[PDB]
């Protein structure tokens, strides 16, 4: 889902008006499932983080699709 | 050494085993570049910041890591034991901070995500829960 | 008293002179020479001091700490045979 | 290999009392003493190596210490031993060799 | 023969977690080595 | 105050002014622990006084370990006269203390924060590494380790009126920075 890690380390959800209040970028982080194999020669003997999506609003994986009228005037976001 | 030094200067806060962990330095050269660099440093003239970013690693709500504030500066205060280390200060602070509310992590699981020794904790529990009393906030 | 150790010298003599036979045969002496080994060997068998290896010999301050294994031992003129042993000695 | 320090033993100097005797008393060729010597270190060895199960403990007052050429010796005053009964010694000896 | 035309895939699966633990198993976290590869 | 320092280990170096071989020396010895694969020395010890020496080839010989400046100049004569009876010509020169270790107890805790603040350009504290401050003085050139609990540890000294004035000049920084 969409997150912000701010300078100090703290990293939490984020919404389209804090994001664009604060000049942020409304993206969600990615991570891979990385397999690592060693073979010595058919002798056969990790969730990395690999970058941020910017998210499109009233996407799937934004917060705002599944909001409801007055769960949209809580955001402060417009119907 | 010196990403260490522009963390220590940006008022962030790194362990030794997290750039250790990134970079083997094999600690002890590593303490003695950083000894001679900060030399350096002085000749061109707080664990605080710890807690929310442990608080982060377990994923802990904002009173226990504004309640793990009051208690490690309290137990800075209190002195015994004064510190060994501020890392399992802060690790026995939040261990109390999360006994005393219901969330369930025990000592185990804490002590295998934060990379600190069951009987340190415990160890520090004892004294620190010898001196519960003068640590409640509300 | 230790049968355990008459056990250990019996298999001894048994298996020294079923080994040296070999030898005592391609010399060309005697069996009952080689039978007289054994029978004045058995009558001949009938100042505390330890043989053994050691493992780790550690030292602090002024306590030893020796590990040993595999030895004999002469002490009041009894013997014994053990597989590890401890020391724990103090230098003056 | 196979160290020659278990022939100062009570039984290694029995051997070395029937070996000598079988030569000097008798006409029991020499050289093959020896031969019976260097099995005797390899039976001793395997033997104490494989057919010993006693664990003894010894604590006393070191008296002397040395070490030379891979060999541990011990002079201990007034130490007491363990078996597995216990055994006061005024003076003990201990000579070990390297296990490796 | 109707109902071969049904065929799909499975879609991404988003960790619902508290975030600070994925994001604390991304980077600096105490903990190395745990696996033997290119290790020499 | 009316606290006085205790010495806790005195290291001194004694020239023989001969050269020894090993073998036979930690063959014909009685107490001494030799082993050139770990340490090319021979480590011979004595009872009275309880000390430790390190012997070398070059009949260069240091020893230390003694609580008093007598017991480490006695304690060398008798290092000395075992060399003499071993069999070699050994004289009892050079004899110069190298070192001096000291501690004491101050009774109350001490700031090591404020201290280590103050007193930036002599103290280096690091608690994650050394729970203990480290504070190198001047004059005289005396390093001090500052614990928590009030024990206070001397080393790096040549007589024993530079661990005196040390702790005398140590005294009144550690009860500024106190706590009860």
């Amino acid at each position: 889902k969409p997150m912000v890690n701010e300078s100090d380390g703290v990293t939490h959800a984020l919404y389209p008006q804090e994001a664009r209040l604060r000049n942020l970028t409304y993206s969600s982080g990615l991570f891979v499932d990385v397999k690592k194999r060693t073979y010595e020669l058919k002798y056969e003997l990790g969730k990395v983080f690999i970058g941020r999506l910017p998210i499109m609003l009233r996407s799937k994986n934004c917060y705002l699709s599944e909001a409801t009228e007055s769960d949209l005037y809580k955001l402060k976001e417009c119907p | 050494a010196s990403i260490l030094i522009g963390c220590r200067r940006a008022e962030v806060a790194r362990t030794f085993k997290e750039i250790q962990s990134l970079i083997h330095v094999k600690t002890k050269e590593f303490g003695k570049t950083l000894n001679i660099m900060k030399n350096i440093l002085r000749g061109k003239s707080q664990n605080l910041t710890y807690i929310p970013r442990f608080c982060s690693h377990l994923g802990l709500p904002m009173q226990v890591t504004t309640s793990a504030e009051y208690t490690a500066k309290k137990c800075k205060e209190i002195k015994e034991i004064a510190g060994k280390s501020p890392i399992t200060i802060a690790v026995v602070s939040i261990y109390l901070n999360i006994l005393l509310f219901q969330i369930p992590i025990t000592a185990a699981k804490v002590g295998q995500t934060l990379q600190v020794t069951e009987g340190t904790i415990k160890s520090g529990y004892k004294i620190l829960y010898e001196h519960r009393d003068k640590l409640v906030d509300p | 008293s230790n049968a355990e150790a008459s056990r250990v010298y019996e298999i001894i003599v048994e298996s020294v002179v079923n080994e040296v036979r070999e030898d005592f045969e391609n010399a060309g002496i005697d069996e009952q020479t080689l039978q007289d080994l054994k029978n004045i060997w058995q009558k001949k068998l009938t100042e505390n001091l330890m043989l053994c290896l050691y493992d780790k010999v550690t030292r602090t301050k002024a306590r030893w700490k020796c590990s040993l294994k595999d030895g004999v031992v002469t002490i009041n003129r009894n013997d014994y045979t053990f597989q590890k042993a401890q020391v724990e000695a103090e230098w003056v | 290999g196979y160290y020659e320090l278990y022939r100062r033993s009570t039984i290694g100097n029995s051997l070395v009392d029937a070996l000598d005797t079988l030569i000097s008393d008798g006409r029991i060729e020499a050289s093959l003493a020896m031969r019976v010597l260097e099995t005797f270190d390899k039976v001793v060895a395997e033997t104490l190596k494989d057919n010993t199960q006693s664990k003894l403990t010894v604590k006393g007052n070191l008296d002397t210490y040395g070490f030379c050429d891979d060999v541990w010796t011990f002079i201990v005053k007034n130490c007491q031993v363990t078996v597995e009964s216990v055994i006061s010694v005024d003076k003990l000896r201990i000579v070990a060799c390297n296990s490796k | 023969r109707n109902i071969v035309k049904l065929n799909n895939k499975e879609r991404i699966t988003t960790l619902d977690e508290t975030v600070g633990v994925t994001m604390s198993h991304t980077g600096m976290s105490m903990r190395s080595d745990n696996s033997n590869f290119l290790k020499v | 105050s009316g606290i006085v320092p205790t010495l806790q280990n005195i290291v001194a170096t004694v020239t023989l002014g001969c050269r020894l071989d090993l073998k036979t020396v930690a063959l014909h010895a009685r107490n001494a622990e030799y082993n050139p694969k770990r340490f090319a020395a021979v480590i011979m010890r004595i009872r009275e006084p309880k000390t430790t020496a390190l012997i070398f080839a070059s009949g260069k010989m240091v020893v230390t370990g003694a609580k008093s400046e007598d017991d480490s100049k006695l304690a060398s004569r008798k290092y000395a006269r075992i060399i003499q009876k071993i069999g070699f010509a050994a004289k009892f020169t050079d004899f110069k203390i190298q070192n001096i270790v000291g501690s004491c107890d101050v009774k109350f805790p001490i700031r090591l924060e404020g201290l280590a603040f103050s007193h930036g350009t002599f103290s280096s504290y690091e608690p994650e590494l050394f729970p203990g401050l480290i504070y190198r003085m001047v004059k005289p050139k005396i390093v001090l380790l500052i614990f928590v609990s009030g024990k206070i540890v001397l080393t790096g000294a040549k007589q024993r009126e530079e661990i005196y004035q040390a702790f005398e000049a140590i005294y009144p920084v550690l009860s500024e920075f106190r706590k009860m």
